[PDB]
């Protein structure tokens, strides 16, 4: 079994701009070892595109890292996602006659 | 020294950021092993661009909270509220002098 395809599919997901023209054949070396393959099927079967970011993001992120504004974690984050997923539904903000009024 | 920094840069991200178990950590020769030829590069992609599923999240959550309220629509909707409170302010203050 060609073990090199998954790693194929899973450096796809991560949105790696050569990973086409990339063949699982040519990284079968990679997946030979068993030392190798004990970060390599973790790697295979544990890591989704969920855990990848933008490159609009990172810049984004590195920006607000050098504002010095702290960074939502935990708790703070939480809170955050909660109030904007809650805002997710039907809002009245944003209302450019009431800025007129 | 690329090989030897990027393999201990990729043991490193692997331990401390995704969780990666003991068991299932790359020792340090299967980095070297890795990394060398085309390995130099896209592990570099992956310590650059792949996080941990909780380190995304923080990211996403700061950018999409803090450019909701950064936005100059906020800005421009709080600074003219600013503006009725010092105008009422400035009621206040030329009738007392009236």
């Amino acid at each position: 079994m060609s073990c090199g395809n998954e790693f194929v599919e899973t450096l796809k997901k991560i949105g790696y701009p050569k990973a086409d023209n990339l063949n699982g054949e040519d990284f079968d070396w990679l997946f030979e070892g068993v030392e190798d393959e004990s970060f390599l099927k973790w790697f295979c079967g544990n890591v989704n595109e969920q855990n990848v970011l933008s490159e609009r993001e990172l810049e984004a992120f590195s920006i607000l890292q050098k504002s010095g504004k702290p960074i939502l974690e935990g708790a703070a984050l939480d809170e955050a996602l909660k109030t904007c997923k809650t805002s997710d539904l039907k809002t009245p903000r944003l209302d450019d006659k009431e800025l007129e009024k | 020294m690329e090989l030897a920094q990027e393999a201990r840069e990729l043991g490193c991200w692997a331990v401390e950021e995704m969780g990666v178990p003991v068991a299932a950590r790359a020792p340090e020769s299967t980095l070297r092993r890795l990394c060398l030829g085309q390995g130099a590069d896209i592990w570099a992609y992956i310590l650059q661009h792949v996080h941990s599923q909780r380190t995304v999240k923080k990211i996403r959550g700061n950018l999409l909270w803090y450019g909701h309220q950064d936005s100059p629509q906020v800005r421009r909707k709080l600074e003219l509220e600013a503006a009725v409170t010092r105008l009422r302010a400035e009621i206040q203050e030329l009738d007392q002098s009236l």
